């Protein structure tokens, strides 16, 4: 680890911004000792050296001079490569140990992006943006004449001034090939506010440092967004060295083991068993699934799905190293294998314009597992040695429908009442010509009431034209914003196992439970294609708990309500929880 | 002076060159195993044998030497690599056949060091002479020379050949090196790893874990044990080293901008993707451990068949198996049932799981309580491959054939109408119509067309056969048209039902590989005088050669009565059997 050392330029605004993020960021991979520099002062978090002299100036002219005299001065003979960087660089330590370790630091190497003042034409200066990296022997050439390169000072540029110092004194000028702009990147001709934004660019992955990152933030996000590209490419190497295993087992006649032979995989016969494809032109999708909808719009997740797989595919074909250019996709395959990979067939349009096909391959690593809700294992043993769930409240905006309010009410009473199911029923009621069913329905809520005294049902005369969402509202309203709110219809019949399901589908401030009903076809839980359907359209049923609804506004109450309320929870943050639910039917009335 | 690339300026060579030294009868199996368990690890690695007995090796960068005795072999093999290759490489590893080359800890030995430090370096095992208080390399260790000791060991290599009298090769290198350079055998660590004779390879070892060579290896089983062993401690190497750096994120992720998506579960995984609108979302497709309710079919319900099943039975039997090692030795789990199962494919994240099961906790002692927990599982999208596929040119003589029956000539012009705008308009005479004639035991019209289409396009023809014979089944009429066609022709099998069109002939002509892949399309049904129907063949593009072969294999009569061509392909032939929807071919009924 004594290979590279990194001395990165700070200032006394700087230290507990830059300095503390840069720190935590990439001195924890860079092959070596990173040591941060800043100005002399008369408990900073960062352990910082105050080089003697030195004042928080821009442009830092002399710091840097001075902070490679500590260079020189420390560790010459302990390390074979110093660089020179500012706190506003990302530095990447894997790529640039390669890079350096494919060079001699016996001979006087002046690295770092060229920069194109007093500059006689044929010379030039590595730039200090990127950041510049010495020798051993440019060091130790260089540094008995820095006091003599600061008593010639010429301009006001401090990267100027070493350059010229190196090639004054140590026989090396920085280096004028054409890939330093790409390895060294300077990111600065586009996005002109100074922090690293738009981290989906080959030239940010192709780059070893990157400068500037004003913005401490984004620089954790940057760097995050490097662990997770080393955590991908640590993936890809375990399906390699699987695929390995799988082949190597094949070839000693011996059997291979569960783990290397579902991640090992380098006709169908049956009709139905093969796996059809997806047609992907460059913003159309069609599909011949019953459920997806043929010549669907490509959704922004597939568009950038495609964008990142296509980036790729220009990454992994330009390697060969002319240059590869990548325009659009005339049309595209798409077949989703769920347990192996996604296979890709685009017909790309390459500029050297001709077209060239590719047939891609999306492998699935190691499979990861979390349980939602962790329990205390050595408390568990001891209980095992030696319904009151959460409480779901059940509103049900009503209007006439007498026979239809009997028979779910029956339902209810039948599997909830008597099994004792921890519920609350909340009927609302629109008492339409004030009476008429209003007492009817009174009189039976009452007899069911007295009936199960333990019971907890409750009726809301609502008065008024009809409007769920307004009842539904106000219903809600006098419920405390931790509680649990079902949706649910008059002419509905669940079980328990709805129940279970809307208890945990729904995540207070996370997610919301948001059922495809099953609706019964025109004349039971007996799913068939005459029985009934799924009602995709359907967003009616809900399971939402009082602060979500709160969070997502409510009800318009102006007009497709519920896809209103689907529309704003979706704005809100929350996580819409879409799927099949087999525990409820709608029965059908005219 | 500007160049494109760093190489140039600054004489950068490549890191390693590997210098397998084999024999005549070692190199069928011991070369070959080398080959096969450490050259597509590495970059450059050369083969070098006294003889070459049989052919090369396909892949093998063999190269014959002249001399079988080692010292001779030895020395030839040193002038080889000084005379090709030499100054292109900075480390030079000469290993025998039996010797096994760990390849990843090769490579990250030859990146720790240096080239300022390491100028002449002769790396290797020490092992003592036989006054000189100097060692050498074992021979049977690999041994890591240096670009520098090998140049100025080139002018002493007669001189070495020609003076002592050794017995051992690696004890003559030795003693050239000393003679010549006067650096011995350096001990750094070189990790290596001895090997009792008629060892069984266990697994799991301590000395897998940091050991670059293996000798000595007598068979190409060995071999293959052990790089098979290798490969799971590097695999177990590899799952430290994301741990490591899921750690590292979770560590530095709440400063972040991204914060929570930044430290979203698993960590380094890219987050779940968002939705912008209420059509963008992602639908959960629930499934029971039987049936599955979101099927493709239409029906409501359908049980769980081929691939979907063995998902749901492997992605169960992952998440006991990792509630058992998470709960162990405490607690033990039991029978699982599959109460609700959520699975859904994120584009930009993988498939997403989301399990409730309920188990049955065991106690150590005894005690039995079932329990319900809730699981998430996801399979991470990996990085993209590209599949090596045969060259297809986008200009390919096609044939487009019609088996035009009795009860279709009024709609024979309208097919007729769109295969001339299709391909006869364009001046290119890519395609040629061949239909046939079932003449049931009176088509003067279709033949009129067919005249009025020869006429208005000179270049175009199309020819006719009147099969009288009845029995219009698929591979009957198939199988007369592929004996009454040329061998390599590109058949496109097309209903009376389709509409051609440029694109979909294109797409036909690069989609059908000859030998490798079928083209099966399912056209876009329309409802009332739109569905993509998935139970029609219909148009079928393969190839002639492709059909002959599968008929071959048939016959090798009630299928060949009930059989359509694209059973038969599925049945019996191992061609790639693409199923994809096309949109550029509509029909209607
Ligand atoms: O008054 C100042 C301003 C900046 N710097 C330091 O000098 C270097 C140059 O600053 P910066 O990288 O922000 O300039 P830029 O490269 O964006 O022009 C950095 O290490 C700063 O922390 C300093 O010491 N004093
Ligand atoms: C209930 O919680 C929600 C959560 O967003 C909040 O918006 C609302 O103000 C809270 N109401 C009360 C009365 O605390
Ligand atoms: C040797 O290895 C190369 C790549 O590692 C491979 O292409 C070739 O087929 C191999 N040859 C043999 C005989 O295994
Ligand atoms: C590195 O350079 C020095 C001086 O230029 C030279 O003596 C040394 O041999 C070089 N290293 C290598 C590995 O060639
Ligand atoms: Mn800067
Ligand atoms: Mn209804």
């Amino acid at each position: 680890r004594d290979f590279l050392y990194v001395g990165v330029m700070t200032a006394q605004k700087y230290l507990g911004s830059r300095a503390l993020a840069a720190q935590r960021t990439w001195a924890r991979f860079i092959p070596g000792r990173v040591e941060f520099f800043s100005s002399q002062q008369p408990p900073p978090p960062l352990p910082v050296i105050a080089l003697p002299g030195v004042d928080d100036s821009y442009p830092p002219q002399k710091k840097s001079f001075m902070m490679i005299k500590y260079m020189h001065d420390h560790y010459l003979d302990k390390y074979e490569w110093f660089m020179r960087a500012d706190d506003d660089v990302y530095i990447k330590g894997d790529k640039l140990e390669e890079f350096l370790r494919s060079l001699n630091s016996s001979k006087p190497l002046y690295l770092g992006q060229t920069g194109l003042l007093g500059l006689e034409p044929g010379e030039n200066f590595c730039m200090g943006g990127p950041g510049m990296i010495f020798s051993r022997e440019v060091l130790r050439r260089m540094v008995p004449h820095i006091g003599e390169c600061l008593r010639e000072m010429y301009t006001t540029h401090e990267d100027v001034e070493v350059g010229r110092c190196v090639r004054r004194f140590g026989g090396t000028q920085c280096v004028w090939s054409y890939e330093m702009q790409q390895l060294f990147h300077e990111n600065y001709e586009h996005n002109r506010k100074g922090y690293i934004q738009d981290l989906h660019n080959s030239k940010i992955h192709a780059a070893i440092t990157l400068h500037p990152n004003k913005r401490p933030a984004y620089q954790y996000r940057l760097h995050n967004y490097m662990l997770s590209r080393k955590i991908s490419e640590l993936r890809y190497r375990t399906i390699q060295l699987h695929r390995e295993s799988a082949l190597m087992s094949k070839l000693s006649n011996t059997e291979v083991s569960k783990e290397d032979q579902q991640l090992g995989v380098i006709q169908p016969r049956e009709r139905n068993e093969v796996i059809e494809w997806e047609f992907l032109t460059g913003k159309l999708l069609y599909s011949a699934a019953e459920n997806q909808p043929p010549r669907q719009s490509l959704s922004s997740i597939l568009r950038t799905a495609l964008d990142d797989t296509v980036l790729q595919v220009m990454e992994m074909i330009n390697e060969n190293a002319r240059l590869i250019d990548f325009k659009e996709i005339q049309y595209g395959y798409r077949r989703v294998n769920p347990m192996h990979g996604v296979e890709y067939i685009l017909d790309l349009l390459l500029l050297y314009p001709v077209r060239r096909h590719a047939y891609l391959q999306q492998l699935f690593s190691k499979p990861f597992f979390r349980e939602t809700e962790e329990l205390d294992v050595n408390s568990l043993v001891e209980s095992i040695n030696s319904h009151n769930e959460k409480k779901v409240h059940i509103l049900v905006p009503l209007i006439g429908r007498y026979d239809i309010f009997l028979r779910f009410m029956e339902n209810f009473e039948n599997m909830c009442l008597i099994p004792k199911q921890n519920v609350k029923l909340v009927i609302i009621l629109f008492s339409r010509d004030s009476g008429q069913d209003s007492s009817k329905h009174i009189e039976l809520i009452k007899g069911y009431q007295n009936k199960y005294p333990k019971a907890e049902m409750t009726l809301i005369p609502m008065k008024g034209e009809f409007s769920r969402g307004l009842g539904l509202e106000m219903a809600s309203a006098q419920f405390d914003n931790d509680t649990l709110l079902l949706f649910c219809d008059v002419d509905l019949i669940f079980r328990e196992d709805f129940l279970q399901r809307c208890r945990d589908n729904t995540i207070q401030g996370q997610q919301v439970y948001y059922p495809i009903i099953f609706s019964q076809y025109d004349p039971y839980f007996i799913f068939s294609k005459k029985t009934g359907f799924w009602r995709d359209y359907g967003y009616g049923i809900t399971c939402i708990y009082k602060s979500d609804l709160l969070g997502a506004g409510g009800f318009d109450t102006s007009i497709l309500e519920d896809v209103d309320l689907y529309n704003k929870v979706i704005l809100s943050g929350l996580r819409p929880f879409r799927s099949q639910e087999v525990g409820v039917v709608h029965i059908f009335h005219p | 002076v500007r160049t494109r690339y760093i190489s140039t300026e600054l004489g950068i060579r490549q890191r390693l060159l590997v210098a397998v030294l084999t024999s005549q009868t070692t190199l069928p199996t011991l070369g070959v195993a080398v080959n096969r368990t450490l050259g597509h690890r590495l970059e450059r690695v050369v083969f070098l044998t006294g003889a070459r007995g049989r052919r090369a090796p396909p892949g093998m960068a063999v190269v014959t030497l002249g001399e079988e005795r080692p010292i001779g072999h030895l020395h030839l093999a040193l002038r080889h690599l000084l005379e090709q290759h030499g100054d292109d490489f900075d480390w030079f590893f000469l290993v025998p056949d039996t010797t096994y080359t760990e390849a990843h800890g090769l490579a990250r030995l030859t990146g720790h060091l240096s080239l300022a430090s390491a100028a002449h370096l002769y790396l290797g095992r020490p092992q003592d002479f036989i006054p000189t208080p100097g060692r050498y390399c074992h021979g049977g260790f690999g041994v890591l020379l240096s670009r520098m000791l090998l140049q100025q060991l080139r002018p002493h290599l007669e001189g070495c050949r020609n003076d002592i009298v050794s017995a051992r090769p690696d004890e003559w290198l030795g003693r050239c090196i000393l003679d010549a350079t006067g650096v011995g055998c350096t001990g750094d660590h070189y990790s290596h790893l001895e090997l009792s004779p008629g060892e069984p390879v266990q697994e799991g070892d301590p000395h897998f874990r940091s050991a670059l060579t293996a000798h000595p290896v007598r068979d190409p089983v060995h071999m293959y044990q052990l790089h098979k062993a290798f490969a799971r401690a590097e695999l177990e190497r590899t799952y430290q080293e994301i741990q490591e750096l899921q750690w590292e994120i979770q560590n530095t992720s709440h400063l972040a901008v991204d914060g929570d998506q930044a430290a979203a579960w698993p960590v380094g995984i890219p987050a779940p993707s968002r939705p912008a609108s209420r059509f963008e979302v992602l639908r959960w497709d629930y499934f029971t451990e039987q049936h599955a309710f979101s099927c493709a079919d239409g029906s409501p319900r359908c049980p769980l068949r081929g691939a979907d099943r063995a998902d749901v039975a492997d992605v169960l039997g992952t998440a006991l198996e990792e509630l058992n090692r998470r709960y162990h030795p405490a607690l033990r789990l039991q029978k699982q049932q599959l109460v609700n199962g959520y699975r859904r494919f994120d584009p930009a994240r993988g498939m997403e799981y989301t399990l409730d099961l309920q188990l049955e906790a065991l106690t150590p002692q005894g005690g039995r309580r079932p329990l319900t927990r809730r699981v998430q599982l996801l399979r991470p999208l990996s990085r993209v491959e590209i599949l090596p596929v045969p060259y297809v040119t986008e200009a390919s003589r096609l044939t487009v054939l019609l088996p035009l029956a009795a009860a279709e000539r009024d709609l024979a012009p309208g097919f007729l109408e769109a295969f001339a705008t299709a391909a006869l308009e364009p001046g290119d005479a890519a395609a040629a119509l061949t239909l046939l004639l079932l003449y049931e035991p009176v088509f003067a019209p279709v033949k009129a067309h067919v005249a009025e289409l020869e006429r208005r396009f000179p270049g175009a023809r199309v020819p006719w056969l009147s099969v009288q014979t009845a029995a219009p089944s698929p591979l009957r009429l198939m199988d007369l048209l592929s004996k009454k066609h040329p061998l390599d022709t590109l058949f496109l099998l097309a209903g009376p039902d389709t509409v051609l069109t440029p694109d979909f002939l294109n797409r036909c002509r690069m989609h059908a590989i000859s030998g490798w892949q079928a083209f099966f399309p399912m056209h876009f049904q329309a409802f009332h005088p739109g569905r993509f129907d998935r139970q029609a063949a219909s148009e079928a593009c393969f190839y002639n050669s492709d059909y002959v072969a599968a008929r071959g294999r048939l016959a090798a009569e009630e299928l060949l009565e009930s059989l359509d061509v694209y059973e038969l392909f599925l049945h019996f032939s191992s061609l790639h059997v693409l199923r994809a929807v096309e949109p550029a071919l509509l029909q209607r009924y």
